[PDB]
């Protein structure tokens, strides 16, 4: 048997600690590995679209109903209208997206695309592999369209249990996306084909045509790390990118929150359906709950009491509904316009900015049709294995003063290294990489202060 | 109310113990929470009551005494001191309860 | 009955939500006014009348307790009509009414709505449309303001 | 007394204007003197986490609605439901943000922090005494937990009233915050130590681990500013600074709107359930709002029929209480998303955006808990004593003509300082301030027939 739960603190982690210090020197913290790694998001794009017939939901075309509704008419119409404008909305939020996905230009796709790297997300031609593991492991009811109707009808399985059957009592509709699937996956292979890449400029006129990795290697020097590290780890970098890749296999748990949502997104949409049918067996207070029934069994100048029991409650739900789509629907409507903004900046481009996309600077980044949705998917950069080291300001000739000094997009620091015989040693900034110091990584500054007068040889001035 | 012997009193109706229960599907058991009330008010058997029986609970706490938290009293919850980041069953605050 | 809030054998995991203890009554406590008192003073002094001359006492809207009120006199006789002699001390009435007379122990025989004596058939006479009784009892030596 | 009110019409205030110019050069407006000074802003994301006992809500425990409710008891578990995840929710948003709030690194925090800056915002080492200054003008009821109910319980003063105890007797419950106070003041200390360095490429992953007051004077050449100016008036720099951060201090006033959107949230909270404590009372049509009137008062046959109308009554509310509470959370959600990213660019690092923050560029912002949510406050630029001067948009020989040269974050103009025996000058953009021009301010461009024709010297290049 079990033991008993444990009651324990939250634990708080620290940051490392690093000294401020004084005078004209200081304490720099810079890692000294890192490793790759994922991060996803889904983001809801639509609602389901639906419709309601307004005389099935309340009646079957019994005549008393039929006569009696009349009077209620125009609020059926407003039913109508109101669920078909937010029907027009989630068909006007497709389109924006998808203008803003389709590009000029774009790549061809053949297999082995990607070169060394492993790149499982090429379609099997096909939708991708990863938006089959998606659906797969998505519990949705089985899709309406075809077979449609003979899917509710006897010639089918006995086992069947879609709300889809449903949909042919309760009056309700599905509509198609307009979207269509294999459209879609045109789409997202485009995307795919505007990789290599976001460098060389904007790149909103120009197609750079260039393989992945050479892309890959613009996006590294644009942290900070050092070419020469870069060409020295190659294959390094394409296995720990590969072993990243390999662990999206194990992205379908319900751990996960990004899958965890995409459930959820299809449960909202059948328990919307599902309350509706639910209702059509509630009595209001009339003796029963089926209008043929209470039909049968009344003198008809009691009948209709009973009868219009049962026509005002069925359309209080209809109004309970439509507010609840209304509302859904305009949710939706914000949700996709944040997809339609990461793929402009998370997809579409490197990013300095954190925030947005995974939390480890900003490498590339891809998205895959989710149902109802967007998929996104984020490699990212995690710093490991921080050293602390002693770094200077700027450093000047001490024979001219006005010789100044200060490293690009990296830092002076003291030499640790043998290979170097020069006193101080320029460094990447997301590793930790000394190299002697050259004009190539540093730019002439007014003097300060705090700039370090060295008394021997510089290469940068020579003089 | 001002009682007729001459002496104010004066009246706070009365409250109710709220309770919420902790519950591990994981290892199929359960602890629970009596909210705000502390141990002052609690007992191994309830004389007022919720409910039927606190048999379920007994399973385990017939041979423990109820303990004291930040939130308030709770049976079964071992004072273990241990740190650890996401219980995935906190009881907010720095309060955190482990399967 | 968080199975049956969620309807399933098997519930997800969390903290949940359950009903409050209800806490727990006690003794009532209950104020009214008190001492409004039916009125049985007079018979405690004086003379009392000969029988044929007794005195009446109309009491309504009030408190009592006649059985405190016979703990004055020692009883010789306490017997009624359609009603036991017990239970109309106990009983609630519209009304309470009380005769008094003197009458001596020597005559106990002639005393009853039913009796053959002079006393039933002249004197004292009760109704028989209400439940009625009757009583001999003597004076207690601690009752000085009682006279002869 | 008071004389009659003033009809006015509103002011406009009129821009400065600039004259356009023909030809080859133009004016330019630019400051000459300049103040620190602050803006604040409040984020709620969070609503107050509540549960509702619902028998406890409806009846007392009668044994009539003992019977009677079992007849609506499936809308407790849909009203528990709703409520549980909403509360969900709230929890999520928390854990997310601070994921994001954390860093790998941070300085230590020490008394004196800061050096010449005031810093106030420094812990009594705890919470800052900013953050309890809020707090005490913060009007909310005292909290429950401990000693909680022994503080609802007659054991206390017969003059106690508040809502908070007043839970116990309705079934209302409030659930505490996921996160103690000390570890989210934890968190914000890490933010304090987050500072420094601010700048240095991206910053994500090294850490600069420099005084407060180097930062200032990186984000002060952000803008421009020529390090010769900020040598100067170093100490005053500071004291216009401090100056800035001393307002604060009368910051917490009713005509502050950040400090009056906080007293706004505290009853926004209280507002939800006071209205559910007022429709305790409310008969329905009912003989009576208790159950315990109608039961002295009703036969039976009558009794249930004022019960079940009552009943339903008190059902309605709970309905359309828990629809405003899942739209609270939604947008309480949302709020979080912004705060997440004001986090993650204005706090931890400059930004180029305008927009976002107080309206005068933007330099350090910091930000501090505040019930509800965070408060943010901003430090801001802004301008004053403008001049207009000649201007140029280029110089460069007519001796060489294909060798031209533009101002780097600053702009030519003519001189009019004593000093300079150049007819021209460089000054910054941020802050006029004459200075020679030399090679550090400019660079090699095409030429252009608009850059003028200079017949004599520049050092730039000397030939």
């Amino acid at each position: 048997v079990p033991g008993e739960m444990r009651l324990a603190s939250i634990a708080f982690n620290h940051p490392i600690q690093v000294d401020q210090l004084n005078s004209s020197y200081f304490k720099l913290s810079i890692p000294t590995n890192f490793s790759f790694g994922v991060t996803q998001e889904y983001i809801q794009t639509t609602i389901q679209k639906v419709t309601v017939d307004c005389k099935q939901y309340v009646c079957n075309g019994f005549q008393k109903c039929e006569q009696l509704l009349r009077e209620y008419g125009q609020f059926c119409s407003k039913i109508n209208q109101a669920l078909h404008g937010a029907n027009l909305r989630q068909d006007d939020s497709v389109r924006n997206l998808f203008a803003s996905v389709k590009s000029s230009q774009s790549s061809p796709i053949i297999p082995g695309f990607g070169g060394d790297f492993n790149l499982t997300l090429l379609e099997p031609v096909a939708r991708s592999a990863i938006e089959d593991l998606l659906f797969d492991k998505v519990t949705i009811a089985d899709p309406g369209y075809m077979q449609g109707y003979d899917d509710c009808m006897q010639q089918g399985p006995a086992s069947a249990r879609d709300l889809i059957c449903a949909q042919y009592v309760a009056g309700y509709k599905v509509l198609p996306p307009l979207m269509d699937v294999n459209m879609e996956a045109a789409y997202t292979s485009s995307l795919l084909g505007s990789i290599a890449g976001v460098g060389w400029t904007a790149g909103l006129s120009s197609f750079a045509a260039i393989p992945f990795a050479q892309s890959i290697f613009y996006r590294l020097n644009g942290v900070g790390i050092t070419q020469q590290v870069l060409s020295e780890n190659q294959k390094l970098i394409a296995n720990k990118f590969n072993q990243a890749l390999g662990a999206m296999q194990t992205g379908f748990t319900t751990t996960n929150e990004a899958f965890h949502k995409v459930q959820d997104a299809v449960n909202n949409n059948a328990q919307a359906l599902s309350k509706l049918a639910s209702e059509l067996s509630n009595t209001f207070g009339a003796i029963s709950a089926s209008i043929g029934d209470i039909i049968q069994r009344l003198d008809p100048p009691e009948q209709d009491a009973q009868i219009d029991r049962l026509i005002n409650g069925r359309l209080t739900t209809l109004n309970a509904f439509v507010a609840q789509q209304l509302v859904r629907s305009e949710s939706a409507a914000l949700s996709a316009q944040l997809a339609k903004d990461k793929v402009n900046e998370c997809v579409k481009a490197q990013s300095k900015r954190s925030g947005f996309c995974g939390q480890g600077t900003h490498i590339v980044s891809f998205v895959v049709n989710a149902p109802n949705g967007l998929y996104f998917m984020h490699v990212g950069y995690y710093p490991s294995n921080h050293i602390e080291v002693v770094s200077a300001y700027g450093l000047c000739d001490a024979a001219n003063p006005t010789n100044c000094i200060a490293p690009v997009n990296g830092y002076f620091i003291k030499t640790n290294n043998t290979r170097i015989v020069d006193e101080w040693s320029y460094t990447g900034s997301s590793f930790y990489a000394p190299e002697p110091i050259t004009s190539l990584n540093t730019k002439y500054v007014a003097p300060q202060v705090t700039y370090q007068n060295i008394s021997t040889n510089l290469p940068p001035p020579l003089l | 109310y001002y009682s007729d012997d001459g002496n104010y009193y004066c009246l706070r109706a009365c409250v109710s113990v709220p309770v919420s229960v902790i519950y591990d599907k994981e290892t199929k058991t359960h602890a629970t929470l009596f909210g705000s009330v502390a141990c002052e008010h609690i007992s191994s058997t309830m004389s007022q009551y919720s409910r039927s029986t606190r048999s379920m609970l007994k399973r385990r706490d017939s041979t423990y005494g109820p303990l004291q938290t930040p939130v308030g009293c709770v049976l079964g919850l071992v004072n273990s001191s241990l740190f650890v980041e996401d219980c995935k069953l906190p009881l907010g605050q720095s309060l955190c309860a482990l399967p | 009955q968080l199975h049956c809030s969620y309807e399933s054998f098997d519930v997800e995991s969390g903290v949940y939500s359950v009903s409050s203890f209800e806490a727990k009554p006690s003794g009532s406590v209950v104020e009214q006014a008190e001492g409004v008192e039916c009125d049985f003073s007079p018979l405690l002094s004086g003379t009392p009348p000969q029988v044929y001359n007794f005195k009446r006492l109309v009491f309504t809207n009030c408190n009592y307790n006649l059985t405190k009120l016979l703990s004055l006199f020692s009883v010789n006789d306490f017997t009624c009509s359609q009603i036991s002699p017990a239970a109309i001390a106990s009983n609630c009435y519209s009304s309470l009414i009380l005769d008094y007379f003197s009458y001596p122990l020597s005559m106990k025989s002639d005393l009853s709505v039913s009796s053959a004596g002079p006393i039933s058939q002249f004197n004292y006479k009760q109704s028989f449309s209400n439940p009625t009784c009757l009583i001999l009892a003597t004076v207690p030596h601690n009752l000085t303001t009682i006279t002869k």
